[PDB]
RNA sequence: AUUCCGGUUGAUCCUGCCGGAGGCCACUGCUAUGGGGGUCCGACUAAGCCAUGCGAGUCAAGGGGGCGUCCCUUCUGGGACGCCACCGGCGGACGGCUCAGUAACACGUCGGUAACCUACCCUCGGGAGGGGGAUAACCCCGGGAAACUGGGGCUAAUCCCCCAUAGGCCUGGGGUACUGGAAGGUCCCCAGGCCGAAAGGGAGCCGUAAGGCUCCGCCCGAGGAUGGGCCGGCGGCCGAUUAGGUAGUUGGUGGGGUAACGGCCCACCAAGCCGAAGAUCGGUACGGGCCGUGAGAGCGGGAGCCCGGAGAUGGACACUGAGACACGGGUCCAGGCCCUACGGGGCGCAGCAGGCGCGAAACCUCCGCAAUGCGGGAAACCGCGACGGGGGGACCCCCAGUGCCGUGCCUCUGGCACGGCUUUUCCGGAGUGUAAAAAGCUCCGGGAAUAAGGGCUGGGCAAGGCCGGUGGCAGCCGCCGCGGUAAUACCGGCGGCCCGAGUGGUGGCCACUAUUAUUGGGCCUAAAGCGGCCGUAGCCGGGCCCGUAAGUCCCUGGCGAAAUCCCACGGCUCAACCGUGGG
């Protein structure tokens, strides 16, 4: 798979960053969120552990999937902010 | 209503100068009452939500509102429902940056960017003028706010004047009056957005109010009533305008 | 009064059994390998409603008018059933053959991409065709001019690769 | 597509009605592989009756208590921490459901209120001084079959009550500061009265303390905002085998009452008020945006979504509150029904599911507050059968499948035999998707495998002059017509035609129909000119000159919500659907 960013914005506010991306695989299966996050901290220098996936789609008839991201320079903050469903979707906590 | 006030508003319903997917959803925010009229402003969480872009649902709007990080001519608002409107400027001083709220050339509110310095001042419309105790005079503005000024002053006020104010401070520092070759902007109707200068006023009998002539730059002249007309400048704007 | 009710694209013959009709149908019936009767209305509706704005926009003058006039013109040559330079009474000679011409079925026949209709057919809905890097299954989609060129085997297919069996056969054609 | 075709005679041309051919809606026979989108599913008969669960809460930063784990000392305690109920505050008048009543200022639309109310919110100008009081919780004792409910003890508050000041309202006499088109309005000064505020409360730090520094709060006045009340002009059904109707009726004067104007209600004085341009009475019905159909002019409908109105088994009437004469609150009568230890006590799903009854006619006693919003809270949050997610159903619309290719043979359309190909769909897996699941989407392994019906076959009207039965019997027949032993028309076989995951039957509206006629029909002989004439209203009215500007034409201000309709562009693979602009 290759890994193509389209746009990354700064989120004073909420005090986050928030990246849009997109993967290129034709003839694979869409790819994990585990493969995605590992990628994407190595090609932008991120902590693992604050950096959460919003959603990876793939579409009808596409080689290709979009997908979306937010990186937290806070961990506290990221605990505060996220809801717990994704937090738990994404491996980062453990669901009770 | 059957027997009490009305505290819920459908998206279809909802008014037709808001930026809103009318049927991505079935409600809408009731917008508190406040400032500014319905048909002239709109709820703080669909600037906060819906047009900057700051946060994706209302929980994570919410908490940005309740930390201070929104003020809205130089005060703080943290309820979600206040009601934002024509002229007001909306701050961010966390991001430096600054706008005034305006209508477009279809009736619709937007955002215009304006500078720091200029986000300083609020110009507000006379829409009524009154005796109060101890024989003073209130003025009553567009926005629905209030002054005093004393007895000596009455000749320097009438209605359909505007006031250009210094905010959050509420100082006085300039009087613009209605006449001949003023700078008007239109707030509402047809010419909505349209701005000039006044060629003729006309009355009419029986309380049918009254409509002024105004030329545009490229030399056109139009009509609108006279209560549209918001004055900005003596021969040249004071405030930056689309 | 009453909601909203989501009515046919199509519209049905005003009697049932005509000879003339049936026969000129069942022509283009074979001609172009469709499905049922209801597949070519829908295409002859196209066509009966474009003419019916042209003959609107011939007998109206003013400015919303010209507009629509140049929007009509516009699209028409989009779609690739004008040429560049044609005029509004152009749109009075148009024929129901001219948008059969326009299916990605008919279209992936005359490229040479199958050898039969039916073959373009079934290649469409297995999924064996790329337009403009999109793998789309609807045999009746009209077919862009900016896109036409741009019609391939999809990049993943077995028939991309000029070895397979069943090319060959395709290309001795 | 601005359309015709069959039927009155031995044969002909007319008038005229019936039938055929199209679209949409409700019930229904036979038959069914996949997906997507949407404002679809106990409205028609019964606004009939309802077992069970759920459909409205929230605040510990308003206040005293109960209990538990721990820290300092503890005889005793003080702290911190975490649950429980009670007092207290705000909400429960919105949201949801149905269409019984109503022909009316109910609704649409333009205006008015100088004749009015408004808790929550916004701005500005000011204020928070002094006193008192009970009571839930808790402990003692209880009653009653239960629903409920009694006496004694003790206690706090942002609970309750007083005093003062501010303030409010009525009337009389002056002055003219304001708004407005216009002051019974606003503002200033005297005078006689009546009504009459407030919680400096709570939380956190700097405080050795003294006191600051923030946050959430309390009361009055002026204006706005929000939600309403009231009024006027104009507009939209059927009946004369309903012609006269009204007597607080219509107006006036003087009062009462109301938030407020008003015969809204009284006392007194007059005779008015409506009506053949259809009063009154009777019939039927919630109004509109819109929806079906038609070339258009028109004709028909108004369940589903949005806005307004009304109702909570029928008929009456009140308490609290800013707001109700209140669907999950109170009272009486009427009519059903449930529990009783027989003394008594309770209940109406036109909320979501679910049951019975009625009928031709309509679904799961499921999952979630993650999204959209509402109420409460300083906030993090909590609740919500609203809303969101699935389950059942030939609801509507959009896109597909039930194989493809080559070479041979046949009756050459299509069927069969060989050789090869593909995997939409199908079976089993991984990822993504989701609040969690399911669908959907990307990949991998297997394999043409897992997938066609309904109606019709004499003319109208596409399609057989073939075969076997029956014999005016049985049967068919929208209409015209078939069947009486040699039936192209009934029943069946084999053929053929139309449409196709659909295709037939029954009932309704529009079209057909210039068989309702403004556009646009008829009345000598076919339905149809009053037996004749005079004249009231109404409609229709001769030529020229001058004026006006109501009708009429042109230009321009303020309006006629959104959704729905048409066009281009953009986002879901295209589309249906959804967004941005123009109309
Ligand atoms: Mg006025
Ligand atoms: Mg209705
Ligand atoms: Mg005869
Ligand atoms: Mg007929
Ligand atoms: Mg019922
Ligand atoms: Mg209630
Ligand atoms: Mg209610
Ligand atoms: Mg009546
Ligand atoms: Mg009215
Ligand atoms: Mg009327
Ligand atoms: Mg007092
Ligand atoms: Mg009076
Ligand atoms: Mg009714
Ligand atoms: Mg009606
Ligand atoms: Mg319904
Ligand atoms: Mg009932
Ligand atoms: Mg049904
Ligand atoms: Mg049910
Ligand atoms: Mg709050
Ligand atoms: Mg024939
Ligand atoms: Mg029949
Ligand atoms: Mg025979
Ligand atoms: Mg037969
Ligand atoms: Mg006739
Ligand atoms: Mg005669
Ligand atoms: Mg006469
Ligand atoms: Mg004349
Ligand atoms: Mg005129
Ligand atoms: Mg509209
Ligand atoms: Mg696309
Ligand atoms: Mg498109
Ligand atoms: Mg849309």
């Amino acid at each position: 798979m290759e890994i193509k960013i389209t746009e990354v914005k700064e989120n004073k506010l909420i005090g986050r960053k928030e990246i849009y991306f997109e993967i290129y695989h034709p003839g694979e299966p869409t790819p994990s969120r585990k493969d995605v996050k590992g990628k994407l901290v190595a090609m932008l220098d991120l902590n693992p552990e604050t950096t959460v996936i919003q959603y990876i789609r793939s579409y009808f008839g596409s080689y290709k999937s979009k997908g979306y991201a937010k990186y937290y320079y806070d961990k506290d903050r990221m605990l505060y902010i996220e809801p717990e469903y994704i937090l738990i979707r994404d491996g980062i906590i453990e669901k009770k | 209503a059957r027997k009490g006030p009305k505290r819920h508003l459908k998206r279809l319903a909802a008014p037709t100068s808001w930026y809103i997917e009318r049927k991505a959803y079935k409600w809408a925010v009731r917008p508190r009452p406040g400032p500014h009229n319905m048909r002239t402003s709109i709820p703080l969480l669909y600037i906060v939500r819906d047009y900057l872009g700051y946060a994706k649902t209302a929980r994570e709007a919410r908490k940005i509102l309740n930390e201070g990080k929104f003020l809205v001519d130089g005060r703080v608002r943290k309820d979600y429902k206040f009601p934002v409107g024509i002229m007001d400027v909306v701050s961010i001083p966390e991001t430096g940056e600054h706008y005034r709220v305006l209508p477009n050339r279809i009736g619709k509110l937007i955002l215009h960017p304006i500078s720091e310095e200029e986000a300083n001042i609020k110009p507000l419309r006379i829409r009524n003028k009154r005796m109060v105790k101890g024989a003073k005079i209130q003025l009553n503005f567009h926005d629905g706010t209030n002054h005093l000024i004393p007895l000596s002053e009455k000749d320097n006020y009438f209605t359909s004047y505007t006031v250009l104010m210094k905010v959050p401070e509420r100082e006085i520092l300039e009087v613009l009056p209605f006449e001949k070759g003023a700078y008007v902007f239109v707030t509402q109707g047809k010419n909505v957005a349209r701005k000039g200068r006044i060629v003729e006023i006309k009355k009419f009998p029986m309380g049918w109010p009254d409509v002024v002539t105004i030329e545009d730059e490229e030399g056109e002249l139009f009509d609108t009533l006279k209560e549209y007309a918001f004055v900005v400048g003596r021969d040249k704007p004071r405030i930056s305008l689309p | 009064g009453d909601p909203k009710r989501q009515r046919k694209k199509y519209e049905t013959p005003p009697h049932p059994w005509i000879k003339e009709r049936l026969d000129r149908e069942r022509v283009l019936m074979d001609k172009y390998e469709l499905k049922n009767k209801k597949e070519l209305w829908k295409h002859e509706t196209q066509l009966k409603n474009f003419r019916r704005r042209a003959r609107r926009l011939l007998a109206a003058r003013g400015k919303q008018a010209e507009i629509e006039r140049e929007q009509l013109l516009a699209r028409l040559k989009r779609l690739g059933l004008l040429p560049e330079d044609a005029v509004l009474d152009d749109v009075l000679s148009l024929t129901i053959e001219d948008i059969l011409e326009r299916r990605l079925q008919t279209i992936v026949y005359k490229k040479g991409l199958a050898r039969t209709m039916r073959q373009a057919r079934q290649l469409i809905v297995h999924g064996h065709i790329e337009v403009n890097g999109q793998i789309i299954r609807s045999p009746s989609y009209l077919v862009l001019k900016e896109e036409e060129d741009t019609i391939t085997y999809a990049r993943t297919s077995p028939f991309a690769n000029p070895q397979h069996p069943e090319r060959m056969m395709i290309e001795k054609a």
